[PDB]
């Protein structure tokens, strides 16, 4: 028993982290097989990184300006091709330690682990959530660009996030490995505004089932609602809507606790309306929404 | 402001 | 520049995790250069764990009783040795993944990354702190025994913990890899309680400094304290003491921020007595004690 | 409990 922010094992990825240097500009990149993916803003200078139009700058070719060192090995680059906001560099050796890997675009609220990497070496690993306003609140210093976010389903590693920028509000913005930014952000050195962020109701309901599994009962009540009745009190508190798709994803947790999803909604609705009453749940006086229903199942049932 | 190169932590 | 509960990269340690079975008893072991470390109760049977005789049971078993599989390779066991409450299993083969390593008895409050394994397979990584009452509150299920706690310092992996049991209160207890239990615990299958837990004071300072690095200054108060003074209020609020050496431990962070420790002490001292005023710090409504000073540096420097 | 394991059953929490 117990619960915690339990990130995936990093090692499997530790193997696909390299350092890319374009001129004197250096950031990380992910090396799968005979190809290295990194953010397209390595080519720039400080002077270029305010409104750069990168199209021309890569047609300013020179494969030989692209330095990659993968630990001991000095990777030769044998190609230079740009897919949106990621550069995909052909290299001479295929990463011998390449696992099974997919690329997926995550929907807001879904979770991933991040390997914080600096100069192709990693300092630590943590778990993030995709904020409904397409931001991640992680831990990134300069040189973190090219750090990657991933989920491990069984054999396959899903790479969901590639880090690009810290915004003025202090949170983060990046891309899938197709260089397709989440949110309204660009590869430019300009303050950007995320939008408005919202608490993820399915994840809170996940975390409340989490508390139950570790023998916290103080929040439970003999009341229920409809989804309709819940969904107004959600809108009111800038809590996401809960749908039938959201109700279906919690069933495992319902089954294993024996509390019906709509009753837990009754518990969440009274918490929203009266506050956390001085008390903590899972040692947090704050509603936590950075645990997915899957992640509860995983952490509370190994895997 | 994007993580390289603004060295002096942003 | 955020601030998250961050773990050490696990890959080195993942390469030394073994499944160890004796009869129907399955646990995890750590396999480093030719020896495999796993809790001694792997030998014990259900009914035997209520009142085990470990020395006696080890005399009975032979080397053939211990079946260690790393991945798809079985390991041949040449020896069965008890090191206090930890078993050392000699193998013919030696782990080719064995990194530069040491076996360290960390102090209460020292933080470390826990690699959770079931059937010698990783299920993931989280950060835990050695409670002053010598317990750890992590995320431990059945099959977890023998999972290990560790710090990484440059090339070295400093192993601090092996997991043995979850207490009735739901906290977890374990040993160092010399088999010496942390706190007042024994590996009997009996209910055992820890003590009354306390907040790690030096860790809280570290956390407030981490806020000041992430643009939070509101908690800062321009009056001053004495150590003696501050400590006497800290004991009223069931806080662990502060020591001069702690001040030197925090000095570096004091340098970056430009707040002398005692100035940050004076801020905390006020937060304890008056409470937190309904403000948030690093996105916590509560004071945080499971970040060490070096943890603040390492994470907000990107140390590797 | 004591966080051991069996081979096929659970013997838990």
């Amino acid at each position: 028993s117990g619960f915690r922010k339990m990130a995936f094992p990093s090692g499997k990825v530790e193997g696909c982290m390299v350092q890319v240097t374009c001129g004197t500009t250096t950031l990380n990149g992910l090396w799968l097989d005979d190809v290295v993916y990194c953010p397209r803003h390595v080519i720039c200078t400080s002077e270029d990184m305010l409104n750069p139009n990168y199209e021309d700058l890569l047609i300013r070719k020179s494969n030989h300006n692209f330095l990659v060192q993968a630990g001991n090995v000095q990777l030769r680059v044998i190609g230079h091709s740009m897919q949106n906001c990621v550069l995909k560099l052909k290299v001479d050796t295929a990463n011998p330690k390449t696992p099974k890997y997919k690329f997926v675009r995550i929907q807001p609220g879904q979770t991933f682990s991040v390997l914080a990497c600096y100069n192709g070496s990693p300092s630590g690993v943590y778990q993030c959530a995709m904020r409904p306003n397409f931001t991640i609140k992680g831990s990134f210093l300069n040189g973190s660009c090219g750090s990657v976010g991933f989920n491990i389903d069984y054999d396959c590693v899903s790479f969901c996030y590639m880090h690009h920028m810290e915004l003025p509000t202090g949170v983060h913005a990046g891309t899938d490995l197709e260089g397709n930014f989440y949110g309204p952000f660009v590869d430019r050195q300009t303050a950007q505004a995320a939008g408005t962020d919202t608490t993820i109701t399915v994840n809170v309901l996940a975390w409340l089932y989490a508390a139950v599994i570790n023998g916290d009962r103080w929040f439970l009540n003999r009341f229920t609602t409809t989804l309709n009745d819940f969904n107004l009190v959600a809108m009111k508190y800038n809590y996401e809507p809960l749908t039938q798709d959201h109700v279906d994803i919690l069933g495992p947790l319902s089954a294993q606790t024996g509390i019906a999803v709509l009753d837990m909604c009754a518990s969440l609705k009274e918490l929203l309306q009266n506050g956390m009453n001085g008390r903590t749940i899972l040692g947090s006086a704050l509603l936590e929404d950075e645990f997915t229903p899957f992640d509860v199942v995983r952490q509370c049932s190994g895997v | 402001x994007l993580q390289y190169a603004v060295r002096r932590e942003x």
